[PDB]
């Protein structure tokens, strides 16, 4: 899929004195330019290229390259239509997560995040072509209860928290707060024993441990409360599979009674006519026995 | 810095007749080559290029290139000596982190992770050129109390939790067992109000809300204890 938000580059430290075609010449070698936006006041712009790879070479080749007195700053623009999705089965695949989230709009990209051994973490990223497509997917799954498997685990759709681990927090930016140079008066060191800071170091280690102890206490809470919901909803399922066998068996008994009463109706019509045959047989005997009496007493 | 682990490429699907010299030829376009590792029988290796820039280009230009039957798999090598630092000070820089952790050995790179509003997340990344340096740092910062600035609350160094949001979990690598098939019967559907599954999966959507309200109490618990501890310490510094 060509010219996605993943193909979109940011370019900072542009001269205020540039044209949209001067900026387009910069990326001439990387083929037909797509979406272009400039903001001459704030000396930065956006370009879209055909493929993610073209963007990757372009970023690589043009970052920290001069633009008439300024060193350019080329990064990937932060996807403005991206979503976090958590509470996934370890079987939900990238392909499935995509298929599932296709129902909300056009899927630029869908990944489930895996650990060092390739196992699923139950977190994943969904990137939509349009902001609307994400807003739709967010509002719908936040109200509704979107499942992705046999097991009724709902998916938790939040907006994506985009953290910068490339440029980070450089010193020149940190210096803006006067509290930085104050705090840096002491240099990095190990708290030596006998100092008054050493004591409070260890009291901070005590608080950090208490935090990690209390947070693993929440993980236990969740794990024991879901194993209470596994047995509480699986026993309302064997009550529903008994209420199925209860109704189904009472229908087979009611229809049996019916067809047994039809087999009775039929038996009574057989018994009815076989009686009426024997009723005539004995009727005719009487007539012909008594008609014989009537011809004898006539002579 | 040059010849850092961050310009180190894993190459996979190499032919069995691969030589240390042909892998150098293959990457000849991308200037000086540092260390080369090759396992011919297994058809994978490591090539370390001058700069990240040349490794970024080499990766894109050579990933999926055909070579004697298979298409090459070129990736950036997982860093072997990367740490996560937590409980960073309120006032902190990339430069402070590099300087602080250079005590344990060569630091290739250090980063204070920031949100989109430019404020630090409280996490940072320290990448050493070698595994021993990372080992010392990790060990000494566990037993010792390591302090970057005046404020005497120590940093917490963990091994890097290396995750993948590039490839993810593709269908081909998912395991095809009994539980797989059972899970993969009912398709992705919005559970309709009143059904078995709806009031089942309305308990989940509460279990996560309370888990988050619990995780927000821990937040408040530890904030109050932090505040309290700062004050006790202010006062104890006044004992000359």
């Amino acid at each position: 899929k060509t010219y996605t938000q993943r193909c979109r580059l940011f370019v900072g430290n542009l001269p205020a004195d540039i044209t949209e075609d001067e900026f387009k010449r910069l990326f001439a070698k990387y083929g037909e330019p797509g979406e272009v936006f400039i903001n001459k006041g704030k000396g930065f712009g956006f370009i879209k290229l055909e493929s993610r790879a073209l963007a990757e070479i372009a970023k690589a080749e043009l970052d920290d390259t001069p633009m008439r007195g300024r060193q350019l700053r080329v990064r990937f623009a932060t996807h403005a239509a991206a979503l976090s999705v958590r509470n996934l089965s370890p079987y939900v695949s990238n392909e499935l997560l995509e298929e599932a989230f296709s129902q909300f709009g056009p899927i630029e990209r869908a990944v489930v995040i895996v650990d060092d051994r390739g196992r699923s973490t139950g977190k994943g990223i969904v990137e939509f072509a349009s902001k609307p497509a994400a807003r739709k997917a967010f509002e719908r799954c936040s109200e509704g209860v979107f499942l992705l498997t046999t097991t009724p685990r709902p998916v938790i759709v939040e907006p994506l928290e985009q953290l910068d681990d490339e440029d980070g927090l450089p010193e020149k930016l940190a210096q803006k707060n006067p509290m930085y140079q104050k705090e840096r008066e002491t240099p990095p060191r190990f708290a030596q024993h006998g100092t008054f800071e050493y004591e409070y170091s260890q009291r901070w280690k005590s608080l950090d441990e208490m935090e990690k102890q209390q947070r693993e206490q929440v993980e236990k809470n969740m794990k024991d409360a879901k194993d209470k919901l596994e047995s509480e909803m699986e026993d309302a399922y064997h009550e529903h599979q008994a209420n199925l066998l209860r109704q189904d068996l009472m229908r087979r008994q009611e229809e049996l009674r019916r067809m047994e009463e039809l087999h009775n109706q039929e038996m009574q019509k057989r018994k009815e006519m076989q009686l009426r045959q024997e009723e005539e047989r004995r009727r005719r005997e009487e007539e012909m026995m008594i008609r014989q009496r009537e011809m004898e007493e006539q002579m | 810095k040059t010849f850092t682990q961050r310009s180190r490429l894993f190459v996979g699907n190499l032919p069995p007749d691969i030589t240390e010299e042909e892998m150098r030829k293959l990457f000849e376009k991308y200037g000086k080559a540092g260390e080369v590792f090759i396992h011919k029988d297994k058809g994978f290796g490591f090539i370390r290029l001058e700069t990240r820039t040349l490794a970024e280009i080499a990766k894109v230009e050579l990933d999926n290139m055909p070579l004697r039957g298979k298409q090459l798999r070129v990736r950036f090598a997982c860093h072997s000596a990367s740490l996560t630092v937590r409980n960073l000070p309120q006032y902190v820089s990339n430069e402070l982190l590099e300087e602080a952790f250079s005590v344990f050995g060569q630091v290739e790179r250090a980063v204070v992770i920031v949100d989109d509003r430019g404020r630090p997340s409280g996490k940072g990344i320290v990448e050493f050129s070698g595994k021993p340096a990372a080992r010392k740092a990790l060990d000494r910062c566990s037993e010792g109390s390591f302090l970057l600035t005046t404020f005497p609350r120590p940093v917490t160094v963990e091994p890097m939790d290396q995750l993948d949001d590039e490839e993810g979990l593709p269908e081909k690598l998912v395991i095809k067992n009994q539980q797989f098939h059972k899970e993969r019967e009912q398709p992705p559907r919005f559970a309709q109000p009143g059904s078995f599954e709806y009031e089942y999966a309305m308990r989940w959507k509460a279990l996560i809300e309370m888990e988050k309200q619990q995780q927000d109490q821990v937040d408040r618990n530890i904030k109050e204890a932090r505040e309290k501890l700062e004050m006790e310490m202010e006062a104890a510094r006044h004992e000359h």
